[PDB]
RNA sequence: UAAUAGCGCCGCAAUUCAUGCUGCUUGCAGCCUCUGAAUUUUGUUAAAUGAGGGUUAGUUUGACUGUAUAAAUACAGUCUUGCUUUCUGACCCUGGUAGCUGCUCACCCUGAUGCUGCUGUCAAUAGACAGGAUAGGUGCGCUCCCAGCAAUAAGGGCGCGGAUG
């Protein structure tokens, strides 16, 4: 991912002017960089070496979402609803 | 004279983990030698770490309670109940519970539990002045974060209400 | 029984191979996966699981409505018996290897309750180990399956301890009341035994092949989309985005010989047209050591009509053969990279005259004794009685002979016999015993047979290590660059099954014995198993380290592909096989001279 | 500079045997000349091994008939097609240009089945140029040892931010 993707997207999930590592935003850059992959996985059938960076980065998410979901259910459907996952 | 060991009482609620280091320190053995003793080698150097992939069985119990004599289902009691989901790691402390009682409780390890019930306070994932994770529970030579040398029951006053 | 397969490429026109690419990639294993799917959920699926015999005729009753689908509409009807030969076939195996599976863990079971130690054998028997001694004597008196027969048969508690004895020494009386340690550590292989045949009870049901991948870039998207909502269910979606997208068509068993009708190009090239799909000719390019048998089977084919069919395919020197896709290097269309290969099983026994005779005398015997089974039953249906009439059909035309070449097949002394030591250091041994005289004939080492080769055989050592270490050393980079030395040992064994035969020959044996090894990577894991949990009690790593390399030496010692090599050499050249027990201790040449020995001794009644 | 030591593999020896050789005494006697088998026993000024990646519908091992041949086998004749592999050679290379994408790193310490290790020239930078399979170590290799790096083994330490159920 990109530096710039990474700070547009830590300011458009930010909190407050330093914010970078809240759950929301580490939902936000694994949901981007899964995003960029999944066409890469649709014409590149055979690079397992993504596959397996591909699998972190959900179980990654799921973990970060389900320790949101937990601590605050309000946050949590916000932020499912704003990536719509 | 009849043989013996320094036995020690299991506390209420007390871990597995943290009654087999009180009981290793209290007798100067070691986990490999606690678990030559009780005869299932090197699994007790598992459990202090609470990596329970093969649940603690009842024969592996049973032999423990030859040794530390404490009874199987004591022992038990120590472990989640059959089905409840526990986290072997981070290790976590309330510091009321333990200005109260000097021990580690495995109800703190379960994956539901966030609250303590009789003190209202989220109980403490890392030391809270210097974010140092806790060891396990079984090398607690006593009350206080490695790192920083601050006594267990004092950070009752820092853990959230 | 001495089928083997020769192979040949099949070269035609782009749009003769998109035909076929098209009507088994898009059509024929579609039908299997769902012939395999239907199979798995039939109600009377526990049942078969019980026996080892899926009935004869339901794959076909699950096919019937299956062909008129919309989706698997189109097809000849000799590859809607393609696709019910395959499910078939794979339900015949998947229901023989779980069915020996449970009989092995029962007779496990039962043994594990037949272990008792001495202690354990007085106590429960309530008597001193001195009289268990004697009754056993007494009962040996009076093979194994004779005493477990004997067990299982009677309920004193005395006299089945006398059996546990017995089979505990098996069927020896040894009077060293010692080693109790001993027979605590065979108590746990046994246990580890048990243990192991129940972990492989658990298997998967026969899978199918998914060219398509719908499923894998369903998953991808649900798994990218959404979030699962436990571990149970994120763990199947990366379970199922790790498997393997398989892009081979499954290949089309022609269990007709005359399904492929052969002709001569007019170049004079064999080409070949398969029933069904006439329109598709597909030229053979063999080499010319397999020139023999096509030209065989285009002469074959043209005898029998030229006598108005007098002649019954069914001595033809082909019997069947698969239309299987290779796999191709590079890019393109899949009908463009792979290559279209025909495998054809011919019998090499009809090659001659004198075989075809042999193989004549063993079909014109068993259909006759298929007539007498079929004229005892009353139901006379129409279709029964139209096999019937096929049947006496075969028995007038198999007398009608093909002019085939001749030779005298092999006079063999039967005296002279064979002996095979495999080992993991020695692969193997042979001695050329003469029975009558004990004096052996002749003795070779795994020097003397690979005699101008023996730099393969460590070749095969010195680099099988290194791609293991290549192997390691590439899976952490993620590189396809996985290769292994199978190739190379599949070589050396027929190189040895070769020298093997030559030198039967050179004797003129009359047979040739292999050992019987029983599951020998199965019985070492145990003990080995055993051995570490003593060794290390509690330390499961440990308990794999110990004697990880001889393990691995034992489960990748080919002794089941070099007994198949010798197997069929000898089947080529008529070599009586027979089997014996190799000697657990002793230097392979006396192991094998004393594994012959034994054989003929047991052949003799 | 270092590769000590261990392990595996070859060879070279030495010994004892025969599945060998000799002899008839035809199952015995001797011998180790060949062939092998089993040890141990050294790495010779050397014997044999030898692992950087690739390239041929490559050649040979083939079928039938007849002869000699009991047969193998040889010879002669007729036919020939390219499959899938194992070697032995010979030759080529040590890649480029684009994209898409994974992993790993605040900073330390130990150090993995971790990575790297060629010749020359120019530098002596960190890299080019030419060459190049002899390519760190031992006769040859190793996950072993040496050297450097080590974040991309694992473990421990540990700073500031955000989060902190
Ligand atoms: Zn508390
Ligand atoms: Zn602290």
């Amino acid at each position: 991912l990109s530096t710039e993707a990474t700070a547009k997207i830590v300011s458009e999930f930010g909190r407050d002017a330093n914010d970078t590592g809240s759950t929301e935003v580490q939902v936000a850059l694994l949901t981007a960089q899964i995003n960029h992959l999944q066409g890469h996985f649709a014409e590149h059938k055979k690079d397992h070496h993504s596959r397996r960076g591909l699998l972190r980065m959900v179980s990654q998410r799921r973990k970060l979402l389900d320790y949101l979901k937990r601590k605050d259910v309000a946050r949590y459907t916000q932020l499912i609803e704003r990536l719509g996952l | 004279v009849k043989p013996w060991l320094f036995l020690i009482k299991p506390y209420e609620g007390e871990s597995l983990s943290h009654f087999l280091g009180r009981f290793r320190r209290a007798n100067h053995l070691s986990a490999s030698g606690l678990g030559t003793l009780a005869g299932i080698g090197a699994i007790v150097a598992r459990w202090e770490r609470f990596h329970f992939n093969p649940r603690p069985s009842q024969q592996e119990l049973e032999a423990i309670a030859s040794v530390v004599e404490v009874d199987a289902q004591r022992l038990a009691q120590m472990l989640p109940p059959a089905g409840v989901g526990m986290q072997h790691e981070p290790i976590r402390l309330c510091g009321a519970c333990y200005a109260e009682s000097p021990c580690h409780r495995i109800e703190w390890q379960y994956k539901s539990v966030w609250k303590c019930d009789r003190h209202q306070l989220k109980i403490l994932a890392k030391c809270p002045n210097c974010q140092a994770p806790f060891k396990m529970p079984a090398l607690w030579e006593d009350g206080c974060c490695h790192r920083c040398r601050m006594p267990f029951a004092e950070m009752a006053k820092l853990q959230k209400v | 029984a001495s089928q083997i397969t020769i192979q040949a490429r099949l070269i035609s026109f782009e749009s003769n191979r998109q035909q076929l690419w098209k009507l088994m990639a898009d059509l024929n294993t579609p039908l299997i996966n769902e012939l395999l799917c239907q199979l798995g959920q039939h109600p009377d699926f526990e049942k078969w699981q019980q026996k080892g015999k899926l009935p004869s005729t339901v794959v076909s009753q699950l096919c019937q409505p299956l062909k008129t689908d919309p989706r698997f509409a189109g097809q000849p009807s000799r590859l809607y018996m393609s696709a019910i030969h395959i499910v078939d076939y794979i339900y015949k195996s998947w229901l023989a290897i779980q069915k020996r599976l449970q009989q092995q863990l029962d007779g496990k079971t039962r043994w594990l309750e037949m272990l008792n130690s001495d202690a354990e054998l007085v106590e429960l028997s309530g008597d001193t180990l001195e009289a268990i001694r004697v009754k056993a004597a007494e009962i040996l008196a009076i093979l194994s399956k004779t005493l477990f027969d004997a067990y299982q048969e009677t309920e004193d508690i005395k006299s089945r301890s006398a059996i546990s004895y017995l089979l505990k020494n098996g069927c020896k009386l040894t009077d060293k009341e010692e080693d109790s340690e001993k027979f605590a550590k065979r108590r746990r292989q046994v246990e580890i035994q048990i243990q192991r045949l129940t972990e492989k009870l658990i298997s998967r049901m026969p899978k199918g092949r998914d060219l398509t991948n719908a499923k894998w870039l369903e998953t991808l998207l649900t798994a990218t989309t959404t979030v699962a909502e436990d571990n149970a269910q994120a763990k199947r979606w990366q379970d199922i985005l790790l498997t393997r997208s398989s892009s081979l068509p499954f290949p089309l068993v022609f269990e007709t010989n005359e399904d492929m009708v052969w002709s001569k190009n007019q170049k004079g090239r064999l080409c070949v047209h398969f029933n069904g799909l006439s329109d598709l000719i597909f030229e053979v390019y063999c080499g010319n050591r397999q020139l023999h048998w096509f030209q065989r089977f285009l002469e074959d084919q043209q005898t029998k009509r030229k006598s108005k069919n007098q002649h019954s395919s069914g001595l033809f020197t082909l019997r069947n053969g698969h239309l299987v896709w290779l796999e191709g290097e590079g890019k393109g269309e899949p009908w463009n990279l792979h290559h279209l290969t025909l495998y054809c099983c011919v019998d090499n026994r009809l090659w001659t005259e004198e075989g075809t005779e042999i193989v004549r005398q063993e079909k014109a015997d068993e259909i006759t004794k298929f007539i007498t089974n079929m004229k005892k039953k009353s139901d006379l249906s129409d279709t029964q009685q139209a096999l019937i009439q096929r049947k006496q059909s075969t028995l007038t035309r198999i007398n009608n002979s093909f002019e085939r070449p001749s030779q005298p097949l092999y006079q063999g002394q039967s005296h002279i016999l064979v002996g095979v030591s495999l080992g993991l250091e020695k692969p193997a041994t042979v001695a050329v015993v003469d029975a009558i005289a004990n004096k052996v004939l002749a003795y070779r080492s795994i020097k003397q047979l690979l005699g101008d080769n023996y730099e393969l055989l460590n070749r095969q050592r010195r680099q099988q290590q290194y791609l293991s270490h290549e192997r390691h050393k590439a899976q952490k980079n993620f590189s396809p660059n996985q290769f292994g030395a199978s190739e190379l040992g599949q070589h050396i064994d027929r190189l040895l099954a070769k020298a093997i035969v030559a030198l039967a020959r050179t004797y003129k044996a009359g047979s040739i014995v292999l050992p019987k090894l029983g599951d020998m990577r199965e019985v070492v894991q145990s003990e080995i198993q055993a051995i570490a949990e003593q060794k290390f009690p509690g330390y499961i790593e440990g308990q794999q380290k110990y004697a990880k390399q001889y393990r691995v030496n034992v489960h990748r010692w080919s002794y089941g592909r070099l007994i198949q090599s010798i197997q069929s050499k000898a089947a080529q050249t008529g070599i009586v096989i027979e089997e014996g027990k190799q000697p657990i201790r002793g230097s392979p040449h006396d192991k094998a001279k004393e594994l012959a020995l034994s054989a003929y001794n047991l052949r003799l009644t």
